[PDB]
């Protein structure tokens, strides 16, 4: 039941700088992010419930992402998560984990939610970085398509109907977000 | 002490210059003693202002509990500061009045769990317990120097206590054995409160198999404070500071979530 | 912690939205009560400011004695000499250090004291460029004082006679607002900078490290004495203004009270 609205909004300004988003469309975005997060986390736990300490690493998230996300979304998400981890382990006023990874989505909060749900409890620092990049990539893809549909319909604000056009008319987003 | 950033420079200093640095160390100790008096006066200032803050917090508790009704001047305050006229009127129309809903349910639970530091301490089995929290208050003292935080719970099936008290004892003087540390008031002791749990409700304890009783994760270990012992106390104190300095004075901003952090 | 000025981005917006109207109106009352709490807090911060002014007279003597030591104007007393140069070390370990370098009668005071202290602080060190270094060697003292009317504080940088500029004191002044912003009252977190006021540096010919020929502004610590202007004198400029103020706070609140600990590097990050 978590809110990523401020991060979803910052991502929106990156792909569509002069486009807004309605409050109901923002609720739907949050549902997308929460649903994908829960599914990715539940499988990352199940895959790490069988090693000794049960420690969710960047590599468990990577495998859960390959399983949950379809085809090309999976390849691009894995690309994004890999780059975020590499930039994060390469990185150094104290800079937040999200900005060290070059991300808008909140690494620290996702670490807390991962550690909390006891999904194979013990979480490595790379895992929220990778997962934040995956959810941010998915948010950016949806927002890009929904923004395009919005100003094709002569609007400057993403409405719920622009999200459904973005999702249902994209083969892989539709398979990923069908149950939501 | 040999970890100092500029040790090699210090070592190379000629002796007559070294003695001047020593003089500066002695003068620095005197500065810190004066700083200690400053913090004592600030602590008294905080005590003085408790009476000034009290009425706003009382009125807030009465509103949260449903004991008093909002005035017209109160009703005309925007529920969220950020909104424009149009969007605000929508928001007020999104859900009709419900006369069976008294006060503001889950106010303190929502406020506490929206703060990222306190959210770290809240487990899911703590959530229904914190639903019974009706008020959170704080007060400071000169004798013994420190402050307390009190958590008021309505009658509930989890424990019998009606007030859970957390007390911090503070040292305001520089440590005679390390005077140059002094960074302000520092915790001597934390004193919690014994929770009188109803049968089978103690989420702070679990057994593992000899059969031992070990600590389970829960917000309510906040009321059982402590070579690791210094790591717990500092993070316990910092959570206490957050509640006293940040959450209590600005509770409704955490309830609405208008105060955010980017960890 | 930041205040979310876009209300629809509020973390608990959907919960708020779903609240029945009679509950919403109770939250509205709490917002009104919160504004009153903030007004009382602003009075608290004014009282703290008064306390800081009051204690200036008490701190002054320790800082003055420090400047005299740094300049070589006074000799350490026996009790000062017996104070360990580094806090952790015991008699045996100290006698090592005190024998590691023989006295040098040509060395007066503590050369480069304030330069070293400032450059050991990570925030201020970022602002010190290499052509600033020989100028800051002439810094004999850094002082600060606060005022009630007009509300704010100043930092004064005292320079010995030097070939870079003629000024003996460079002053940086911050005017602070202690009241909540009437059009955005809920964000109030304490005093906020209204304006920063610098000082005119009377550079000797060809020594102005704040200027370069491409004539453009060059990077230099001494641009601290050309602060960014407030809006009533002109955007991105207000983030520049906040970063200037933050460095002023670092110097006043941290480096000045604990200068020798930054000189030794006993204060770490």
């Amino acid at each position: 039941k978590e809110s990523y609205s401020v991060y979803i909004y910052r991502v929106l300004k990156q792909v569509h700088p002069d486009t807004g988003v309605s409050s109901k469309a923002m609720s739907i975005m949050n549902s997308f992010v929460n649903d994908v997060f829960e599914r990715i986390a539940a499988e990352a736990s199940r895959l790490a419930h069988y090693n000794k300490r049960s420690t969710i690493s960047s590599r468990e998230i990577q495998t859960a992402v390959r399983l949950i996300l379809p085809g090309e979304l999976a390849k691009h998400a894995v690309s994004e998560g890999t780059k975020a981890v590499t930039k994060y382990t390469s990185s150094k006023k104290a800079k937040s984990r999200s900005s060290r990874a070059g991300l808008q989505f909140p690494v620290g909060r996702l670490h807390r939610i991962l550690r909390k749900g006891n999904y194979a409890q013990r979480v490595g620092a790379g895992a929220p970085v990778y997962l934040a990049a995956v959810l941010e990539y998915l948010a950016a893809e949806v927002l890009e398509l929904a923004g395009n549909a919005a100003r094709d319909n002569k609007k400057t604000r993403i409405a719920p109907r622009h999200l459904q056009l973005a999702v249902r008319n994209d083969e892989e987003l539709n398979k990923l977000l069908a149950g939501v | 002490g040999l970890l100092s950033t500029n040790f090699d420079m210090i070592q190379a200093l000629p002796l007559n210059v070294k003695q001047r640095v020593c003089a500066l160390k002695n003068l620095q100790m005197k500065t810190i003693q004066i700083e200690s008096d400053f913090y004592k006066r600030v602590h008294e200032l905080e005590i003085e202002f408790e009476g000034k803050f009290k009425s706003t917090f009382d009125q807030r508790k009465a509103i949260v509990a449903g004991e008093v009704e909002p005035t017209k001047e109160q009703i005309d305050t925007p529920i969220l500061e950020g909104l424009e006229g149009d969007q605000l009127a929508e928001l007020y129309k999104a859900a009709e009045a419900d006369p069976s809903a008294k006060g503001i349910k889950d106010f303190w639970l929502t406020a506490l769990r929206t703060h990222d530091l306190v959210a770290e301490a809240i487990e899911e089995h703590d959530v229904p317990i914190l639903s019974y929290l009706t008020d959170v208050t704080t007060a400071a003292s000169k004798d013994p120097a420190g402050f307390k935080i009190e958590f008021h719970f309505a009658t509930n099936p989890y424990f019998k206590n009606q007030v859970l008290t957390k007390t911090y004892l503070l040292g305001f003087d520089p440590d005679a054995e390390a005077p140059l540390q002094f960074d302000g008031p520092h915790v001597i002791r934390a004193v919690g409160d014994t929770i009188e749990w109803e049968d089978g409700k103690n989420v702070t304890k679990k057994a593992v198999k000899l059969t031992k009783t070990v600590k389970a994760d829960s917000f309510f270990n906040f009321f059982e404070p402590p070579e690791q012992a210094e790591e717990f106390l500092e993070l316990d104190y910092e959570m206490g500071q957050a509640i006293r300095d940040t959450i209590i004075p600005r509770a409704v901003l955490f309830y609405t979530g208008e105060l955010q952090s980017d960890d």
